[PDB]
């Protein structure tokens, strides 16, 4: 899927909807991160159970 | 250049396009862009209105 992509992206227009759209989805991913790997590593059990 | 793949975009263009894409839907149906009143966003406001209410009592269900 990626060679696929890598080749069709750099020849095709995109409107400024979906390119501020593919944007947004870098901040999505990054936000999440720390609240998991707190729960990961069983803080949130452990402070309730202090 | 051309505006070729995926560079990063203001937020000035987004309404920009979203502008001329209501007009042009429009001129499909009407026939005409006076747009003395626009019906197209009237009407679609009125369906987020509705998926929200839904939610909203998804919500105190969930509360409940």
């Amino acid at each position: 899927a990626g060679m696929a992509a890598a080749a069709h992206v750099p020849h095709t227009i995109y409107s400024p909807l979906f390119r501020k759209f593919v944007e947004w989805i870098e901040y999505l991913c990054l936000m999440p991160i720390f609240p998991l790997a707190l729960w990961l590593m069983n803080v949130y059990a452990a402070i309730r159970y202090r | 250049g051309s505006g070729y793949g995926l560079g990063l975009s203001t937020r000035t263009q987004v309404t920009g396009y979203q502008f001329l894409a209501r007009r042009t839907a429009m001129a499909l149906t009407r026939w005409r862009v006076r747009m003395e009143i626009e019906p197209g966003r009237r009407q679609t406001l009125a369906v987020v209105a509705s998926v929200s209410a839904a939610l909203v009592i998804c919500l105190g269900a969930l509360l409940w």
